[PDB]
RNA sequence: GAGCCGGUAGCGGGCGUGGAUCCCUGGAUGUCCGAAUGGGGGAACCCGGCCGGCGGGAACGCCGGUCACCGCGCUUUUUGCGCGGGGGGAACCUGGGGAACUGAAACAUCUCAGUACCCAGAGGAGAGGAAAGAGAAAUCGACUCCCUGAGUAGCGGCGAGCGAAAGGGGACCAGCCUAAACCGUCCGGCUUGUCCGGGCGGGGUCGUGGGGCCCUCGGACACCGAAUCCCCAGCCUAGCCGAAGCUGUUGGGAAGCAGCGCCAGAGAGGGUGAAAGCCCCGUAGGCGAAAGGUGGGGGGAUAGGUGAGGGUACCCGAGUACCCCGUGGUUCGUGGAGCCAUGGGGGAAUCUGGGCGGACCACCGCCUAAGGCUAAGUACUCCGGGUGACCGAUAGCGCACCAGUACCGUGAGGGAAAGGUGAAAAGAACCCCGGGAGGGGAGUGAAAUAGAGCCUGAAACCGUGGGCUUACAAGCAGUCACGGCC
RNA sequence: UGCGAAUGCCGGCAUGAGUAACGAUAAAGAGGGUGAGAAUCCCUCUCGCCGUAAGCCCAAGGGUUCCUACGCAAUGGUCGUCAGCGUAGGGUUAGGCGGGACCUAAGGUGAAGCCGAAAGGCGUAGCCGAAGGGCAGCCGGUUAAUAUUCCGGCCCUUCCC
RNA sequence: AAGCCUCUAAGCACAACCUGCGGGAACCCGUACCGCAAACCGACACAGGUGGGCGGGUGCAAGAGCACUCAGGCGCGCGGG
């Protein structure tokens, strides 16, 4: 779980590639290959805390999509509970029918 | 169903099940899963009889082969019941 | 037959009453037991078709309160 | 197992030793798929001397006879091989012989 | 439709034409463990709360019922209630992750390979699917699968090797719901306002661009019609009918041989004492469901669908397109490297908008992304059936036999051997030797060196009897010659 | 589809060979018994060995081996009439002993919570977890075989009313 | 940490608790047998390994040592020469 909580993002897997040499087109005999080998990206993860009805809420976003808290929190009718609270706020208010 | 002929399943015969007649002390192989407490009621209506103390013990099955296949017979369980002052169990007198 | 009319006035006949049939015969089966036990005193067949005989009361007594 | 003969049946035995003779089916085993007809059949088993026939050597005893062995004997003929037929509700047998009973 | 109480005889008892046993459908009962779910726990054991019951029954015990957690939903949050989830499945399927040996005759890129495998999930299939496609033809029209294109185009320490698509021929055939504009309602927040927000209903759903709003046109029976529901046929889960031969003869046995017959929509095949169309069971051809399953076919219903011109420029899926960085996918290994995807940063517009035709620019085209669903043609084989120039007990599955067993391993795990008397038990009464075992008679049998350590019964191996031979010869043991004895 | 070889595979049967060995150098002898059969079983006598054990009691572990009747194919390193072996029958009795309807330890597990591609890791309380803590039975008789369990005497504990 | 005692809290104080006495009530599992070994771990009736307790007497300075012995148990499952 380092996973975006609005957007989705989550780690992917990606090949971290070391190159050699001068470019083709910079007139090198052109580039290669010293290693290949698996790393992941993270999204670039955040808390966002938020005071939404009595309470204080703290979701979990890629900084990417921070903005989209704030969206959230200006949709506002009628919970008195307790955290969750987003559980709410969430993709029933991101989407739902 | 509410047992209670279910608790009790047969008199135990043996020189020493027998002994015990004797004294107000009556013996049956009872039903594996029976409290002891439940196996006095069992035969207080059973025999019409008044029981003042049970001891249970576990027999386990004997393991045996017919040839090449080898099995054992069931584990039983028996009760020895002793019966009030002077009552007995007629049904247990053969 | 027996069996036919056993079941037959099992029926009509019902649950309370159904109930102490089954004790009845249940405790008349223990007594079948402690015979063949003792041996000698008893000729099977008795003790098979008791046993089932109280299968049929309890089926019937199931009927009556479904 | 569909068998042909009954137990009640007269049936003349088609094949074997005994071949040509007819006799009455005393009893009928299905799962050996044999018919013991009498006294059209028999052997001797010597018996040991423990109680009834004590002194008693040996006994006659009728060995069953594979089912395919015999034929139902048609009352009049020792043909059919059998048939069916219906009207109401159901049930029969018949002699394709033919025409006949058993019945009995 | 006459026998039955399994393999399994026996003792000792019972049942069946008043229709048993047995087969098929439904039901009932269904201890304890197990997702295991009252709570524990070393699975199959232990300990409880609540309501009710039993016993003399308060203590004790038994019985019935109820009580886990999570998600969704309404509900006054609450007392809660409802609905769902969970786990298993041979292979097949998608998705998340993901090797090495090996190949490169060394080895790093490359290969093996997105394989093995691990994880999540789905179902009887799964995936995919209704163009921001292809890609050179004013071309084609969803998706999947087969053939072909083609070992082509390309990719490539341009090595080893990797390896597309368009098109064509087939199979199958199907297309839909929404978001927004706009209208209406309910509720919430309020600095009551032609306000903002959420919920529901309507509306609208497309690329010869569509739709909303305004005007005009008539827009009337309409026609169309489900993938949803209902009925029905048909199919599955038991069964049933089903032609036509006798005699004689050898023989233990006829089905052989002989005589004279007969059926055939049936001369497939298996049995029966040996070799049988006509003895048995079948086969060709027919028939059959009260009940449960199915039902893609037939029928019917319902849901849904259905216009023209003008004018407005209101809407047409956002951290999205787009650009850059880092990567993956593709035949594409940084290459002129686009396209599809997206971890990071910046970050739009709503038809005069956007994406694409392999850097980029023009021109000319194609298509309308950032919501969703969608039978069939396809994969598989735990399961049932049918066939075999498939095996026939060292073979065929590891297992033809009470095998994933014995046994071996702490465990994961490993993992065998082992089929055949006879047509029929007629499975050898009785006598004899003997403690028994065994054998001799007797008897059974066509046969008993078919006698159960039983079909055939090879060879190595052991033994008894007989013939020739051998104790002054010595050698890969044989061979050629002569002679003796049988 | 043809086997003689692969320290081939599976099985069978040879050789070595009547050979080595028969598992502690604590040690045997005789009389009687039984039985088809006796060095090997039973009983007497004598002799030898253990005795901080080679005796007795408990916990693990084993799981009927227990007691008795009948029995000797095989198992027993010989023999077997015996047996820990075959068949069968019997045999384990608890309010107080052990454990559980008590406690907590390491550790485990875990409402809250935290983390992690999935699987899953962590974690407060709680819960689980004992050969620790807590808790009421002693002496004797009895069976072929059980006894702080049955019985006899003398004592005790907790729940309910 | 509980049992245990004390203290109070809501609460209840016609409850409750304490002490004494009396009547009743008291469940589940283990319990045979081997257990320094022929019954456990060692393919074996294997000279190996296996935690706790008791372990008598006489003598030798002491002792759980050594010798001999009690109770109790054994002469080790091939023998004869
Ligand atoms: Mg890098
Ligand atoms: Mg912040
Ligand atoms: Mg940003
Ligand atoms: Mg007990
Ligand atoms: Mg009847
Ligand atoms: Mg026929
Ligand atoms: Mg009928
Ligand atoms: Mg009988
Ligand atoms: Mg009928
Ligand atoms: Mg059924
Ligand atoms: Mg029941
Ligand atoms: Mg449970
Ligand atoms: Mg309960
Ligand atoms: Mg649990
Ligand atoms: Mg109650
Ligand atoms: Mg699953
Ligand atoms: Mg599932
Ligand atoms: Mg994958
Ligand atoms: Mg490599
Ligand atoms: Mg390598
Ligand atoms: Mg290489
Ligand atoms: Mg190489
Ligand atoms: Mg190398
Ligand atoms: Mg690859
Ligand atoms: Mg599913
Ligand atoms: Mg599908
Ligand atoms: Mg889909
Ligand atoms: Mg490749
Ligand atoms: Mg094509
Ligand atoms: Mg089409
Ligand atoms: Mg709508
Ligand atoms: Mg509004
Ligand atoms: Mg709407
Ligand atoms: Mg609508
Ligand atoms: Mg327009
Ligand atoms: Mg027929
Ligand atoms: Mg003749
Ligand atoms: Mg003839
Ligand atoms: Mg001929
Ligand atoms: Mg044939
Ligand atoms: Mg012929
Ligand atoms: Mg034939
Ligand atoms: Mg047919
Ligand atoms: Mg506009
Ligand atoms: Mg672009
Ligand atoms: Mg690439
Ligand atoms: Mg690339
Ligand atoms: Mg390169
Ligand atoms: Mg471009
Ligand atoms: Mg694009
Ligand atoms: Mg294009
Ligand atoms: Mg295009
Ligand atoms: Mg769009
Ligand atoms: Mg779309
Ligand atoms: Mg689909
Ligand atoms: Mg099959
Ligand atoms: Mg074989
Ligand atoms: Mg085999
Ligand atoms: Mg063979
Ligand atoms: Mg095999
Ligand atoms: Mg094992
Ligand atoms: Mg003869
Ligand atoms: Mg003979
Ligand atoms: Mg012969
Ligand atoms: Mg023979
Ligand atoms: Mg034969
Ligand atoms: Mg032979
Ligand atoms: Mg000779
Ligand atoms: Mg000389
Ligand atoms: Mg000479
Ligand atoms: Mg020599
Ligand atoms: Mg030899
Ligand atoms: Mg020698
Ligand atoms: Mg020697
Ligand atoms: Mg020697
Ligand atoms: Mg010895
Ligand atoms: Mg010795
Ligand atoms: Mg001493
Ligand atoms: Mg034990
Ligand atoms: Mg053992
Ligand atoms: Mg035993
Ligand atoms: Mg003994
Ligand atoms: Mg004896
Ligand atoms: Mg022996
Ligand atoms: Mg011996
Ligand atoms: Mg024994
Ligand atoms: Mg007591
Ligand atoms: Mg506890
Ligand atoms: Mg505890
Ligand atoms: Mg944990
Ligand atoms: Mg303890
Ligand atoms: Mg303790
Ligand atoms: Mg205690
Ligand atoms: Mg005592
Ligand atoms: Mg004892
Ligand atoms: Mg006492
Ligand atoms: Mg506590
Ligand atoms: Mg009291
Ligand atoms: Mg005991
Ligand atoms: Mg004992
Ligand atoms: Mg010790
Ligand atoms: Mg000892
Ligand atoms: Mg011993
Ligand atoms: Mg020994
Ligand atoms: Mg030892
Ligand atoms: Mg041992
Ligand atoms: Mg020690
Ligand atoms: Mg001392
Ligand atoms: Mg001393
Ligand atoms: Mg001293
Ligand atoms: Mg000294
Ligand atoms: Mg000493
Ligand atoms: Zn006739």
């Amino acid at each position: 779980s380092k996973v975006c909580e609005i957007s989705g993002k989550r780690p992917i897997v990606a090949n971290s590639i070391q190159r050699r040499g001068k470019a083709k087109r910079e007139g090198g005999v052109g580039k290669k290959t010293t290693g290949i080998s698996k790393r992941r990206q993270y999204p670039n993860l955040q808390k966002v805390r938020v005071r939404v009805a009595g309470q204080e809420i703290t979701f979990r976003v890629a900084a990417s999509h921070i903005p989209k808290v704030y969206e959230l929190v200006e949709r506002a009718k009628g919970l008195k509970l307790e955290g969750l609270s987003p559980k709410e706020i969430k993709k029933e208010l991101l989407k739902l029918l | 169903m509410k047992t209670a002929y279910d608790v009790i399943l047969a008199p135990v015969l043996s020189e020493k099940a027998y002994a015990g007649f004797a004294e107000g002390k009556y013996t049956f192989w009872v039903h594996p899963k029976a409290t002891k407490t439940e196996i006095k009621n069992a035969v207080e209506t059973a025999f019409k009889v008044k029981v003042v103390k049970v001891n249970t013990l576990h027999v386990r099955g004997k393991k045996k082969r017919l040839g090449r296949y080898l099995g054992k017979r069931p584990d039983r369980k028996k009760a020895i019941v002793q019966v009030a002052p002077g009552q007995k169990i007629e049904a247990l007198e053969g | 037959s027996e069996v036919r009319k056993q079941l037959e006035e099992a029926r009509k006949l019902s649950p309370v009453e159904l109930e102490k049939l089954v004790r009845e015969k249940k405790r008349e089966l223990m007594e079948l037991r402690f015979q063949a036990s003792i041996g000698q005193l008893s000729q099977n067949h008795k003790i098979r078709d008791l046993k089932r005989q109280i299968a049929r009361l309890l089926t019937v007594l199931n009927e009556k309160r479904r | 197992v569909k068998m042909h003969v009954k137990k009640g049946d007269t049936v003349l035995v088609a094949s074997g030793k005994y071949k040509g003779r007819v006799g009455k089916v005393k009893e009928v085993l299905p799962k050996k798929y044999a018919v013991i007809v009498e006294g059209v059949n028999i052997v001797k088993k010597a018996v040991r001397v423990s109680p009834k026939y004590p002194q008693g050597g040996f006994i006659e005893k009728e060995a069953p006879l594979h089912a395919s062995k015999v034929r139902p004997i048609c009352p009049a003929c020792g043909k059919p091989t059998r048939v069916r037929k219906k009207f109401l509700e159901n049930g029969k047998k018949i002699r394709v012989c033919a025409k006949c009973g058993g019945a009995l």
